[PDB]
C-alpha cells in the first residue's frame, strides 16, 4: 500500500522543526556504543587480569577508575538522551497543534460545525499526542538500532573474526525470516480483520443498550452474548498472536544462539579443540569476556526497537486524520479591506447569492431581496431549508457568488475585524465561552461602566435570577452552561447582544429550546431590541408574527413568499400550509 | 490497595493459567540469567584450564548447558507471551461478565445521573485497565522478586558476603526506588491531568463559541489563553519526562554499582579460598545480567496507581444499590391485563381492551419509566390486572407489558438478532412475516436476516428505526403495550402507516400511548390530556371536543 508510503514521508516532513534535536539524539546514541564498548573492554582487561595473571585488586586502581567512569558517563548520556528526545518531539507536536488550530480558525465556525467538538478535540489532543512517541522515541532507537551493532562488530574484528561473524551473521537471517513469519501473521490478520472489528465494540454496544435489553428481559442472555463474543475474541486473536510472538522470538533465537556459539567457540578454542577465528596470535580471555559483554548488547538495540514498534502505528493513525484534515481543499470566504463607517442601522439588499459551504457546495439557492434600514425581517420555513444558512453568510461565515450588498458596499469587499463591529446576533445555542457570567455578558465591551452594565442586564431580564445564583452577577460560568440551565443561558446570551451597539442584529432561533418563563422574557427583550435597528430573525414560532415588516418563507433555499403577515397568512401559499402544520403538534 | 480485593479474587477462576504465566515469566529470566552466567565461567574455566587440561576438564557438562538455556530462554518467552497473554483474555471476558451482571440491576435509574456515551466509554476503559493489572503489574513485580531470591539463593552456595550483596542491592531497588520515583512523579501526575483536562475545556469553549468569540472579537484573546495553557502543559510534560531520564540513569548507577561491587569484593575471595580464578566472573556475570529482572519493575509500579484508580471507578459504580427490587414470587404471566392507576398524584383507569392516549404538552416519559418498573412511584400504587405491580417477579413483569421506547436502540448483530431480541424462540418465517407486515421491505432484500445492522453495518432511518421497534413489540406480544411517541419527527406519509400499524395490529391489546400529536386521536378511546403531571379532561374524541375544553383549542 502506498499510503504508508505517504504518511511515513509526511511525518518525516513534519520532523524538520526537531532536526537540531534529531541530530544530537543521532549523536548521542553512537556515543552510547562507544562507552558500551569501552566498559565491556575495560571489565574484559580487569577480569583477564585477576582470573589469569592473578593480579590482586589494589593494583588494578587505575582500569577500575576507568572503568567507573564508563558506566558514570553511560548514566549520563542516557539521561540526556531521554531529555534530548522529549524535545524532539514536543516542538513538533507545538508545531502542528499551532497549524491545525490555525487551519480550524480561519476555516471560521461554518466548518467546525460539521463534527463533534469532541470529535475536534480526539484531533487536536489524542492525535496530535499520538506522534510524541515516535519522534521521542522510535526515531532516535531506529538510529541507534544501526549504528550500535556496527560498532559492536567494528570493536570485535580486530580481537577476533569469529567471533565477529558469528554477530553479523545473523544481521543478514534476523530480518529474513520476520518477513517470512511477518507474511503468515498477516494472512491471519486479514481474515480476522472484520470478525475482531465487530467483537471489539461488543461490550460498548452491549452497554449502551443496557435499557432495551432491560425491558424485553434478556439481561441475563444476553451474559452469554458478552461470554460467546469473549470466547470468539480471544481465540481469533489469539490465532494473530501466535504469529506475532514469533517475529519477537526471532530476535530472541538469535540472541540465544549467538552468546552460545560465542561461549562455545571462545570455551573450545581455549582447550584447543578449535584452531580457527583468531590470527595465529593466540586467542586470550580478554577476548572472549569483550565479545560476551557485548554479544547481548549486540541484540539490545534490536530489542528496544521491537517495543517502540507500534509508536510507528499510532504515529500513522494519528498521521493519517492529520494529513487528510490538513489537505481538505476548503475555500475560505474572501476578506476585503473597506470599512463601513456608517454607524447606523444599514440596509440589505440582494440578488443571485448562491451561498455556499467551505466545502464548495451550495446552501441556498437563488436569493433575491432587499431591507431598508431599521426594518426588522424573519425568515419562515421548514428544517433543512437553508434559513440559517443566509445568517453566517450575512455574518461573514460563509462564501457567497452574487452580490450582497450592505448599505451599497458588497460584502465581499468589505473588512471582517471592521464589520463585525457593527453586527450582533443571538444564536439558538447561548454558547458562554468567557470564565463568569458577568464576562459573558461583558464579551461584547470588554471595558464598560457598570451603569450601562447594569442596564443592558436587566433590560434582558437576567438580573431577574442573579439573587438565585451563588454569587451574584460574578456567578462562575460552568464550562458548557452546566451551572445554567438552558433557559437562563439564553438570557445572558441576549444581554451581551443588547450591550453593544449594533447596526444589524441577527437571530437565529433565540427562543428554541427555552423552558416555559425565559421564552416571553427573551423575546419581550429581543422584540423591543429590534426596533432601535434593522433586524433579520428566524423562527419556527409563526403565532406571533403579526408585527414583522416582512416574511421570508423560503423552501431548498429560495425565498418564496413576502409581504406583510396578514397578506400571506390566508393566502393559502406555502406559509399557510406551514401555519397548518403547526397545529398538528401541542 | 484494598480498591483491588473484588478484583484479584476474580482471578481465582483462572488461578493455573494466571500462575503459569509467572512461572514462564520466571524460567525465561533465569535461563536469560543462567546462560549468560554459565558462558562467562565456561570461558574462565576453559581459559584457566588450557591446552593442557583438554582431557581433565569436562567441557561436555557446560556445553550441554549453555545449549539448554539458550533453548529454554528462547522458547519459555515465546510461551510466556502465549499463557500471558491468553489469560489476560480470560480475565477481560470474566471482569465484562462481572460489570455487566451489576449494571443490569441498576440500568436504568443508577445510571441516570452520570451522562452516557462519556460514562459508558469511561466504563469500558476502567474495565480494560483493571486487564492490565496482570502483564502490567502482578507479573513483572512478582517475577522480578522471584529471580532474585533464587539467584541471592543460588549464589549463597558459592559465598554468602556476595550474594546477600548482590542480592542485597537488587531487591533494595525493587522494593525502594519503584515507590520513591512513584512519589516525585505524583504531583506533576496529577498536574498533568489537570492541566490537560482544562486544556480541553478551553479548547471546545473555543471552537464550539467559534461563532460568538469571532463576532464579538474575542477570538484571539482567547486563544493565547489556551495557548499559554498548553504552554503549561508541556512544562508539566518536561517535567515528568525529566524524571523518566532519571529512573532509567540511576538504574543504570545500580547495575553499575552491583558490577563493580562484584568484580572488587570477588577478587579478594568467593568463599574460602583467595585467588578464585573462573568464580570471579560467575558473579561479575551475575550482576551483568540480573538487573534484566528489574527493567519492568518500576514502569509495574507506577502503572498500578491507574489500575488502583479503575478498581474505584468500577468498584463505586457496581456497588449502588438497585433503586427496585423484584419478588421471585414465580407469579404466572397474566393475559389481558387491564392496567389500573390510581394517586400516582394522577389516577386513570384502563380496561383490558383500551386503547388511551395521553397528550402531555411539549426526554423519555416519566409515566412509562414507573410501569416497567425503572423506579417505584413516591405517592400512589400502580396496579397491574387488579394486583400490585410490585408484586410480579422480573420475568413475569417483561412478560405483560411491551413497550417501545422512544430512543430505539439498534444492536450491533444481525437483523435476525435485532427481533431474537424481542422473542428468542420465534422461528425465521416469523420474523420474514413480521418484517413485512409492519412495511420493513428493504430489510429483507438481499438476504437482509442476515445483514449487519448498527455499529459497522448498514444504519436504519427514523422513520425506519420507528417500524424496527413496533416490530420487536409485536414479536414480544404481551397484554400490554407502552407506546412512547411513537409518531415524533417522523414523515406525515408514514406517520398514518405507524398509527394504522398500531390500530390494527395491535388491536387486542391494552395500549397505552404517551404523545403530544394530535394525528389520528379518533380511534382511541378514553383520549387523555396530561399538564404539568396532572389530568385535566378524559373522553373519546368525539366527547372531549363536543365539550369546550383543553382538547379543543388545540383541535
Ligand atoms: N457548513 C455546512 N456544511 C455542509 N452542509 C451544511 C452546512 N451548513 C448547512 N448545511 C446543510 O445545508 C442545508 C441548509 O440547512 P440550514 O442552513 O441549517 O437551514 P435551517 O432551516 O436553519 N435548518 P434548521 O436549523 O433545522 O431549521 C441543510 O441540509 C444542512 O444540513
Ligand atoms: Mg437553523
Amino acid at each position: 500500500k502506498s499510503r504508508q508510503k505517504e504518511l511515513t514521508r509526511w511525518l518525516k516532513q513534519q520532523s524538520v522543526i526537531s532536526q537540531r534535536w534529531l541530530n544530537i539524539s543521532r549523536l548521542l546514541g553512537f556515543v552510547s556504543g562507544i562507552l558500551i564498548i569501552a566498559q565491556a573492554w575495560f571489565m574484559a582487561r580487569i577480569l583477564q587480569h585477576m582470573i589469569m595473571e592473578n593480579i590482586p585488586r589494589e593494583a588494578l586502581l587505575l582500569p577500575f577508575t576507568l572503568l567507573v567512569l564508563t558506566f558514570v558517563l553511560r548514566a549520563w548520556v542516557v539521561w540526556l538522551r531521554e531529555r534530548v528526545g522529549y524535545h524532539a518531539g514536543q516542538h513538533i507536536r507545538f508545531a502542528i497543534r499551532r497549524q491545525v488550530l490555525d487551519r480550524l480558525q480561519q476555516a471560521g465556525p461554518a466548518w467546525i460545525q460539521g463534527k463533534p467538538a469532541g470529535s475536534w478535540a480526539t484531533l487536536v489532543l489524542e492525535q496530535i499526542d499520538d506522534m510524541h512517541d515516535y519522534y521521542a522515541r522510535y526515531l532516535p532507537q531506529m538510529a541507534l538500532a544501526v549504528s550500535v551493532p556496527l560498532l559492536i562488530v567494528v570493536a570485535i574484528f580486530p580481537s577476533n573474526w569469529a567471533a565477529a561473524l558469528i554477530l553479523l551473521g545473523t544481521a543478514p537471517l534476523i530480518p529474513l525470516f520476520m518477513a517470512l513469519v511477518g507474511m503468515g501473521a498477516a494472512d491471519a490478520n486479514r481474515r480476522n480483520f472484520l470478525a475482531l472489528a465487530r467483537l471489539s465494540g461488543h461490550f460498548l454496544d452491549r452497554l449502551r443498550g443496557m435499557e432495551t435489553l432491560r425491558i424485553f428481559g434478556r439481561g441475563e442472555a444476553e451474559i452469554e452474548s458478552i461470554r460467546s463474543a469473549s470466547e470468539d475474541f480471544r481465540q481469533r486473536t489469539m490465532e494473530v498472536l501466535r504469529l506475532a510472538f514469533l517475529s519477537s522470538g526471532i530476535l530472541e533465537f538469535f540472541t540465544s544462539l549467538s552468546i552460545a556459539l560465542v561461549a562455545v567457540y571462545f570455551g573450545f578454542s581455549y582447550l584447543g579443540e578449535l584452531d580457527f577465528g583468531h590470527y595465529d596470535t593466540g586467542v586470550t580471555l580478554a577476548a572472549g569476556f569483550l565479545a560476551l559483554i557485548l554479544a547481548p548488547e549486540f541484540f539490545q538495540p534490536l530489542r528496544d526497537l521491537g517495543t517502540f514498534y507500534h509508536a510507528k502505528a499510532q504515529a500513522v493513525g494519528a498521521a493519517d486524520s492529520l494529513k487528510t484534515f490538513m489537505e481538505t481543499p476548503l475555500a475560505h470566504p474572501q476578506r476585503g479591506e473597506a470599512e463601513l463607517a456608517s454607524t447606523d442601522p444599514v440596509t440589505i439588499e440582494a440578488e443571485e447569492l448562491f451561498i455556499t459551504s467551505p466545502e464548495g457546495k451550495t446552501l441556498a439557492g437563488p436569493l433575491n431581496f432587499t431591507l431598508p434600514a431599521g426594518q426588522r425581517a424573519v425568515l419562515v420555513g421548514r428544517s433543512g431549508s437553508g434559513k440559517s444558512s443566509l445568517l453566517n453568510a450575512l455574518s461573514g461565515f460563509l462564501s457567497y457568488q452574487g452580490s450582497l450588498r450592505i448599505n451599497g458596499i458588497e460584502l465581499r469587499d468589505l473588512s471582517p475585524e471592521s464589520w463585525r463591529k457593527h453586527l450582533s446576533w443571538v444564536g439558538q445555542n447561548p454558547q458562554l465561552p468567557a470564565a463568569t457570567l458577568r464576562d459573558n455578558v461583558l464579551l461584547a465591551r470588554p471595558d464598560a461602566s457598570e451603569q450601562e452594565l447594569q442596564a443592558a442586564l436587566d433590560n434582558a431580564w437576567v438580573s431577574e435570577f442573579l439573587p438565585l445564583l451563588p454569587q451574584g452577577v460574578d456567578t462562575p460560568v460552568g464550562d458548557q452552561a452546566a451551572r445554567l440551565s438552558v433557559g437562563q443561558a439564553q438570557r445572558v446570551a441576549v444581554a451581551r447582544a443588547l450591550l453593544n451597539p449594533c447596526s444589524l442584529l441577527l437571530l437565529d432561533e433565540p427562543a428554541a429550546s427555552l423552558d416555559a418563563h425565559s421564552e416571553q422574557r427573551v423575546m419581550e427583550a429581543l422584540n423591543a431590541a429590534s426596533l432601535r435597528q434593522t433586524t433579520l430573525m428566524v423562527t419556527h414560532q409563526l403565532e406571533d408574527l403579526a408585527d414583522w415588516d416582512v416574511i421570508w418563507v423560503m423552501q431548498d433555499g429560495r425565498i418564496i413568499e413576502q409581504g406583510r403577515y396578514a397578506e400571506l397568512s390566508v393566502a393559502g401559499g406555502p406559509f399557510a400550509t406551514l401555519l397548518a402544520h403547526r397545529q398538528e403538534e401541542i | 490497595m484494598r480498591a483491588l480485593l473484588p478484583y484479584l479474587a476474580l482471578y481465582k477462576r483462572h488461578k493455573w493459567m494466571l500462575s503459569l504465566g509467572i512461572v514462564l515469566a520466571i524460567v525465561t529470566l533465569l535461563a536469560s540469567i543462567g546462560l549468560l552466567t554459565l558462558s562467562g565461567w565456561f570461558l574462565s574455566a576453559s581459559a584457566v584450564a588450557g591446552v593442557a587440561g583438554l582431557y581433565s576438564f569436562n567441557y561436555m557438562l557446560p556445553a550441554a548447558g549453555v545449549r539448554g538455556a539458550a533453548i529454554t530462554r528462547t522458547a519459555g518467552r515465546y510461551f510466556e507471551r502465549l499463557v500471558s497473554h491468553d489469560a489476560t483474555f480470560r480475565v477481560l471476558q470474566h471482569l465484562r461478565i462481572y460489570t455487566f451482571s451489576k449494571l443490569l440491576p441498576l440500568s436504568p435509574a443508577g445510571l441516570a445521573r452520570y451522562r452516557q456515551g462519556e460514562l459508558l466509554n469511561r466504563v469500558v476503559a476502567d474495565v480494560d485497565t483493571l486487564d492490565h493489572l496482570y502483564l502490567r503489574v502482578i507479573s513483572p513485580l512478582v517475577g522480578a522478586f522471584v529471580v532474585i531470591m533464587v539467584v541471592t539463593i543460588g549464589l549463597s552456595f558459592l559465598d554468602f558476603t556476595l550474594a546477600f550483596t548482590l542480592g542485597g542491592i537488587m531487591l533494595l531497588t525493587l522494593f525502594l526506588m519503584p515507590p520513591l520515583f512513584y512519589r516525585a512523579g505524583k504531583s506533576t501526575g496529577q498536574n498533568l491531568t489537570h492541566l490537560r483536562g482544562q486544556y480541553r475545556q478551553q479548547l471546545t469553549a473555543w471552537l464550539q463559541g467559534q461563532a460568538e468569540l469571532t463576532i464579538f472579537g474575542a477570538s484571539d484573546r482567547y486563544r493565547t489563553q489556551l495557548e499559554n495553557t498548553e504552554i503549561q502543559w508541556l512544562e508539566a510534560q518536561r517535567r515528568q519526562s525529566e524524571l523518566t531520564a532519571l529512573s532509567q540513569a540511576i538504574m543504570l548507577l545500580i547495575g553499575a554499582l552491583a558490577v563493580i561491587l562484584m568484580l572488587w569484593m570477588a577478587s579478594g575471595g568467593v568463599g574460602g579460598n583467595a585467588q578464585p580464578g573462573a568464580l570471579i566472573a560467575l558473579f561479575v556475570f551475575c550482576a551483568l545480567a540480573a538487573f534484566e529482572a528489574l527493567a519492568p519493575v518500576t514502569g509495574a509500579f507506577q502503572h498500578l496507581g491507574q489500575v488502583i484508580a479503575s478498581a474505584v471507578r468500577i468498584s463505586d459504580l457496581t456497588d449502588q444499590k438497585p433503586e427496585v427490587t423484584f419478588p421471585d414470587t414465580q407469579t404466572r404471566v397474566a393475559d389481558r391485563v387491564s392496567l389500573t392507576l390510581r394517586d400516582v398524584g394522577i389516577s386513570l383507569q384502563v380496561n383490558a381492551g383500551e386503547h388511551i392516549a395521553i397528550l402531555g404538552r411539549t426526554g423519555k416519559s416519566t409515566l412509562l419509566q414507573q410501569l416497567t418498573r425503572a423506579w417505584d412511584p413516591q405517592q400512589g400504587e400502580i396496579l397491574l390486572n387488579d394486583s400490585p405491580i410490585a408484586s410480579l417477579n422480573e420475568a413475569a413483569l417483561r412478560q405483560t407489558i411491551s413497550v417501545v421506547p422512544q430512543r430505539v436502540h439498534l444492536f450491533s448483530a444481525t437483523l435476525r438478532d435485532n427481533l431474537l431480541l424481542a422473542s428468542p424462540g420465534s422461528s425465521d418465517e416469523a420474523l420474514s412475516e413480521i418484517l413485512r407486515r409492519v412495511g420493513l421491505e428493504k430489510l429483507l432484500e438481499d438476504a437482509g436476516l442476515n445483514s449487519w445492522l448498527g455499529e459497522g453495518g448498514r444504519q436504519l432511518s427514523g422513520g425506519e428505526l420507528r417500524r424496527l421497534a413496533i416490530a420487536r413489540a409485536l414479536l414480544h406480544d404481551a397484554p400490554l403495550v407502552l407506546l412512547d411517541q411513537p409518531t415524533e419527527g417522523l414523515d406525515a406519509t408514514t406517520e398514518s402507516q405507524i398509527l394504522e400499524l398500531l390500530a390494527e395490529m395491535m388491536r387486542e391489546k391494552t395500549v397505552l400511548m404517551v404523545t403530544h400529536r394530535l394525528r389520528g386521536l379518533s380511534r382511541f378511546q378514553q383520549i387523555i390530556v396530561m399538564d404539568n403531571g396532572q389530568i385535566i379532561e378524559q373522553g373519546t374524541h368525539a366527547e372531549l371536543l363536543a365539550r369546550q375544553g383543553r382538547y379543543y383549542q388545540f383541535k
